[PDB]
């Protein structure tokens, strides 16, 4: 079960206000026009790899989709990070958790920290030992695949974990569909409006065009 | 691919011309940029300053190259513009013979006094111890300088660059302009409304290139963008690490004591001074490139505006009549007016013609027939005169000369 | 006569604004120092460290310490400094192995298990424990840099009391993490109150600089520390006591020039302060800068010396160094009209002159002999 | 225009031997006194400093000398083409030859340069006249054939 | 004066590609033979020769 991420799975890369400029920058992006896998959460929420990081996205109304688990072996072997999401509250621990096969939200911890009509972005990825999230919420009205049209992820939170990680799965209230798509090493180059927003983006390894705008630093090549 | 229809007895005269305004834009000075080499290698910063003094007198050698760069941009601007001894105006009344000089003289509704056409040139082109000093002839003197070569031209013609101008009527400026490009002048005064409409009607279409087409500009606007990208590369380079631990010198300066950092201060120094010395020496390059076309365009100010030019394709394609200078931001615009041949008609001809064994040949023009009488015309347009003694020159007998033709030759006493 | 650029002015700060963090909490080195028991060099610990003020010369004065050896600070600078976090790495060793704990060293030690970075920024720290460790004490024992690792591939050290570097040592790596992020660990340096509108020598967060701050305009997104512009040069900042975001203007600066008619005329000059205004330097204001010592005048002239943007200056009257918008020639109404012509009834012969530069001296200059000169050791 | 060619000559000259005197980061920037005081592999490593800064000053030297060759075989082509065209001809070109209707030029030379004494015929002294274009006579035009 | 731009092009680059073999103050000229005998404090020391 497949769909194509159009121009999505960008963020802002570091900490800095920029405006009105052109921004050649490398990092763990979302590929432009990547297939990314489309699972449905009945008939369920398989686990995943974790290869550079993910952009992960979810379509709701009522937000049934309140967590995620990673790690290496998820069975109390190592470390785990647990994020949970019950809409109030975030809740994220890294315990050597033992694992139901089955997990779901009911309706050694080194660190811990708290805090369809809805498209909700995540941008996940490991750095020098820091889990790094980034986020956004989009109103949209399709629930059958990404939307054509391009939107910046802003972090959400940083933690410094230092843990090690390969596998991922995402976990949902038990009294809907989700994608996963991976990030690679990827140039880009990015277009900061006047206000410091980010408003567009070039892939430099999409297409020789991409290249070529990206190669003269203009979204615009004569 | 045109097989000219040549044969050893055809020539072709044109019967018509067209008077085509062409535009020729030349750069003739660059941003006089200043950039102060201590206040860009260390800047604020005495521990680089005191390390930047070791390698002696390349930073001086530095600003003397960029200020002799910046000294010869006003030279550049005064020997293009200041070509003229006085500041000549035009009179109220344009009666210039129904040439409409009024798109290309500057109009007092300004707020700098402008031509029509010098706002769409002047409207299609567009911190780190680097400075950009002004131009010594603000924009608006050199509107004042290319004001007095207009009005100069207009009134007077060459003659204010030969001596002090003296005035002559347009229509009798362009009647010595035609005799110049060995066009008879009656060719003047006998189509002087289609002339005047013509021009009048080419500066039109000046207007409409300028104003579609914003890479009419291009020889300007890639100085402009040359000058400004050199500049982008030089500041671009400040923050290049060059083998040291960090690229800023504060941090370095705020984290290492002298023993270490005078190490890594010597890489941004090494580095720096490198980056400035290839700066310079593309900008004293660029600066040599330049002044050879403010000479250009000094020499086309002093040949095609004071003057009329006899050097083929050099005021223009065709035969050169005139030119305007338009200023340009750090360039120049020549309106060059030029008299281009239009309709020809294919006649036979000869070198010479035999009369009373005498051989004829013409003062100034060439033979033609209409296929069934000779006539003599001036070259650069038909206009057939019937031969006699006064438009031709006896030389010898019939015998000497390859192509030559029995005609009779009227002789105006009979 | 002319115009020299003799100098550079620029506006000093006027006094230092340090804005650090608002935190009071000490550091837990004391925990990272004074440990229990020291961990085995292939297990080595990690303690991330970071919301707290680091003081550094409660360690760098302690005399106890056998070396304190940093590699991308020095030891005397550590409280100026901030950081994102400090990450102090904790392990024990053989004596004889503390000089493997370089960027760059080898041995068996290095080139396995705790192999520090190739441009690692931080400071060793290490002592003795003999009077701590000794028994012999079999336990300590041995196996990317940064890498943890966990017949045998296992040895273990022989330290009995007896035993100079034979003894158990132990060591302390502290790896200051420079990045471009909230510095959450600062040195103990006591925070002023903020200046505006001034020329200052201002440092936020570790972000030392000078420089005019003014309250900007511009909406930075909540998760920004600092902002750039076109270039990578920092155009503004957010201090971290109050969540303002404030420009960086840089301090006036500009050439100056001394307009002087020759010393064979007068020894009476004006100066101009280029690009500035004259409130940040008799006077006059140009396009060109702030010119001083000159007297602005009405009328217009030749342009005797050049200053720039159509203003020339000139020594005149008992006399002074006048400044005025320079004159491009007598104002020419030609006498045109559709049947009036001006024929000149008599010439002049008129031998201007001209002269062109041709050739220039034929230098040749012999490289080794500039290089080097007799010396066949630089040849 | 001579003089400030031979001062631009002596200058590049001056800051090329002053760039001698110069430590570029070595103990001391006369060779002898390195060589005097230290061993080959303490003295490699100072000298290096001084042959890199030598280096740096004589290629620095020589681009400059190249632009100022260049600048000065415009002057020199400029200079052949005014000999060819105003002293062995008469010149059409206006203000090319002097200002004025050019007559004649005499080459002087000058210390490595050359003086054209550029002749003009300049007109002087104007009267306003009343004018025009042709002459209606015998219902003919005439127009002047030189005037 | 043809032939003596054509000489020139050809010297330009004679020497562009002879200073190839220059070991300006490195072990070697040939940059692999720095990058098979030395491990990377050592090789960039060289290497930025």
């Amino acid at each position: 079960a497949y769909t194509n991420s159009f121009t999505r799975g960008v963020y802002y890369p570091d900490k800095v206000f920029r405006s009105s400029v052109l921004h050649s920058t490398q990092d763990l992006f979302l590929p432009f026009f990547s297939n990314v896998t489309w699972f449905h959460a009945i008939h369920d929420n398989p686990v995943l790899p974790f290869n550079d990081g993910v952009y992960f996205a979810s379509t709701e109304k009522s937000n049934i989709i309140r967590g995620w688990i990673f790690g290496t072996t998820l069975d109390s072997k190592t470390q785990s990070l647990l994020i949970v999401n019950n809409a109030t509250n975030v809740v994220i621990k890294v315990c050597e958790f033992q694992f139901c096969n089955d997990p779901f939200l009911g309706v050694n911890c080194t660190f811990e920290y708290v805090s369809f009509k809805n498209l909700r972005e995540f941008v996940f990825k490991n750095i020098d030992g820091y889990f790094k999230i980034y986020s956004k919420h989009t109103p949209i009205n399709l629930v059958r695949d990404l939307p054509q049209g391009f939107s910046a992820l802003e972090p959400l939170v940083d933690l410094p974990i230092g843990i090690n990680i390969t596998r991922f799965q995402t976990l949902l209230a038990l009294h809907a569909a989700y994608y996963v798509g991976y990030l690679q090493p990827r140039t880009f180059l990015l277009k900061y409006n006047e206000n410091g927003t980010i408003t567009d983006a070039v892939d430099c390894a999409l297409d020789p065009l991409s290249e070529t705008k990206c190669t003269l630093k203009s979204f615009t090549v004569e | 691919e045109n097989s000219v229809a040549y044969s050893n007895n055809s020539i072709a005269i044109p019967t018509n011309f067209t008077i085509s305004v062409t535009t020729e834009i030349l750069p003739v000075s660059m941003t006089k940029t200043s950039v102060d080499c201590t206040m860009y290698i260390c800047g604020d910063s005495t521990e680089c300053s005191n390390l930047l003094l070791q390698y002696g007198s390349f930073c001086t050698q530095l600003n003397r190259a960029l200020t002799g760069i910046a000294v010869e941009q006003d030279k550049n601007t005064q020997e293009v513009f200041a070509q003229v001894k006085q500041i000549y105006k035009t009179p109220p009344i344009k009666d210039f013979g129904g040439f409409n000089f009024s798109q290309i003289l500057p109009d007092p509704s300004k707020p700098s006094k402008r031509s029509f056409i010098e706002d769409l040139l002047f409207n299609k082109v567009t911190y780190i111890g680097l400075t950009v000093l002004p131009p010594l002839l603000t924009d608006e003197m050199i509107a004042q300088y290319t004001s007095a070569l207009l009005a100069g031209t207009i009134t007077s013609g060459w003659t204010f660059g030969a001596g002090a101008a003296l005035q002559i009527p347009f229509a009798m400026q362009m009647a010595y302009r035609f005799n110049g490009i060995g066009v008879t002048q009656n060719v003047l005064y006998e189509n002087q409304k289609l002339i005047a409409n013509q021009f009048n009607s080419a500066i039109g279409k000046i207007q409409d290139s300028l104003s579609s087409t914003a890479s009419a500009l291009g020889k300007l606007q890639d100085v402009v963008n040359q000058n400004a990208q050199a500049l982008n590369t030089l500041v671009k380079q400040l923050s290049s690490n060059f083998g040291a631990i960090s690229s800023v010198l504060n941090d370095i300066l705020s984290r290492l004591d002298p023993p270490e950092a005078e190490v890594q201060i010597d890489r941004l120094i090494t580095g720096r001074l490198q980056s400035l010395q290839t700066y310079v020496t593309q900008q004293l390059i660029r600066a040599a490139e330049i002044r050879a076309s403010a000479n250009l365009a000094a020499t086309k100010m002093s040949e095609c505006v004071l003057g009329q030019s006899k050097r083929v394709d050099f005021c223009g394609k065709g035969y050169h009549l005139m030119s305007f200078p338009q200023s340009a931001p750090h360039g120049v615009v020549f309106l060059h007016v030029t008299y281009v041949p239009a309709q020809e008609k294919n006649f036979t001809t000869a070198p010479a013609i035999c009369h009373d064994g005498k051989a004829h040949f013409p003062r100034e023009g060439v033979f033609v027939s209409n296929g069934t009488h000779w006539f003599v015309t001036q070259r650069n347009f038909y206009e057939p005169q019937i031969i006699t003694t006064d438009n031709t020159f006896v030389s010898g007998n019939c015998d000497v000369v390859i192509g030559i033709v029995n005609n009779t030759v009227y002789d105006p006493l009979q | 006569k002319g115009i020299y650029q003799t100098s550079n002015f620029r506006v000093q700060p006027t006094e230092s604004i340090v804005r650090f963090p608002n935190i009071t909490n000490l550091c837990p080195f004391g925990e990272v120092f004074n440990a229990t028991r020291f961990a085995s060099v292939y297990a080595w610990n990690r303690k991330r460290i970071s919301n707290c003020v680091a003081d550094y010369s409660v360690l760098y004065n302690s005399a106890s310490f056998s070396t304190f050896k940093c590699y991308g600070v020095s030891p005397t600078k550590l409280n100026d400094l901030c950081f994102t976090n400090v990450y102090a790495d904790s392990f024990v060793i053989r004596g004889d192995e503390v000089r493997q704990i370089a960027p760059g060293q080898t041995g068996k030690i290095a080139d396995y298990n705790y192999k520090l970075p190739d441009d690692f920024t931080g400071c060793v720290i290490a002592w003795n424990s003999n009077n701590l460790d000794s028994k012999g004490n079999y336990n300590y024992l041995y196996r990317k840099p940064f890498e943890r690792d966990i017949y045998f591939p296992l040895q273990s050290y022989g330290f009995q009391p007896t035993n100079v570097g034979y003894q158990p040592y132990r060591v302390v790596v502290l790896s200051f993490e420079l990045l471009h992020a909230p510095a959450t660990v600062c040195g103990p340096k006591k925070s002023t109150n903020l200046v505006k509108n001034k020329c200052v020598n201002f440092n936020f967060n570790g972000l030392t600089g000078t420089g005019v701050l003014t309250e900007s305009n511009k909406k930075f997104l909540p998760f920004q520390q600092f902002g750039r512009d076109i270039l990578d040069i920092t155009d503004a900042v957010r201090d971290p006591q109050t969540l303002e975001i404030l420009d960086i203007t840089p301090c006036s600066f500009g050439g100056v020039s001394v307009i002087t008619p020759g010393t064979n005329t007068s020894n009476q000059v004006a100066v101009l302060y280029q690009d500035v205004n004259c409130t940040e330097v008799n006077v006059f204001q140009t396009r060109a800068g702030c010119l001083i010592g000159a007297e602005h005048v009405n009328n217009s002239y030749e342009c005797d010396i050049p200053i720039g943007a159509g203003i020339c200056a000139s020594y005149q009257t008992s006399q002074s160094i006048i400044a005025y918008t320079m004159s491009l020639g007598a104002e020419n109404s030609v006498a045109y009209s559709n049947n009036s012509i001006a024929i000149p009834t008599n010439f002049t012969i008129s031998v201007t002159t001209e002269i062109l530069p041709v050739s220039m001296t034929k230098t040749s200059v012999d490289c080794t002999m500039y290089i080097c000169g007799d010396s066949t050791e630089c040849s």
